[PDB]
């Protein structure tokens, strides 16, 4: 016997859309956190970057 | 005898005999049996697994 399900002849189908990951539940109690800082303010830590432009 | 020879027969195999389908595997959608997950099931929803190739 044959199995099933098998062959699809329409439905040609459609790129597979960015794979966009979610952040683990799971795996991570909370949210992993980068820089460690005081930041006695609404949060900047200890990662602040900048670009001067012209 | 027949009563000490099945106890004693299945007390001796009993040690051996495991449910293929206990769910143990974590999944998505909570824990499954091992044959139905491979490395490729999703542990949490959303999960990125990459094609990694090995060196
Ligand atoms: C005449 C005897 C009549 C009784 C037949 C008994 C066999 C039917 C089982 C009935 C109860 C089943 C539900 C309760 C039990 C349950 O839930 O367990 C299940 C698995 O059933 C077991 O337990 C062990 C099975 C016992 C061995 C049976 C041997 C076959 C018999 C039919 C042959 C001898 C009888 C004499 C006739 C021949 C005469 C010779 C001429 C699943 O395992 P699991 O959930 O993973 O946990 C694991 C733990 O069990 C596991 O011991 C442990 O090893 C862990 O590995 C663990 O993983």
């Amino acid at each position: 016997c044959s199995p099933p399900g098998e062959t699809a002849s329409s439905e040609p189908g459609t790129t597979p859309a960015i794979w966009t990951g979610s952040p683990s539940p799971a795996a991570p109690s909370g949210e992993d956190h980068g820089g460690g800082h005081g930041a006695g303010a609404a949060g900047a830590g200890e990662t602040l970057t900048a670009e001067l432009k012209t | 005898l027949g009563a000490f020879g099945a106890g004693t027969l299945v007390a001796f195999i009993g040690g051996l005999i495991k449910n293929p389908w206990k769910p143990v595997v974590p999944t998505a959608e909570g824990k499954k049996a091992v044959l139905w997950t491979s490395g490729w099931t999703p542990r949490f929803k959303g999960e990125t697994i990459y094609l990694a190739r090995a060196t």
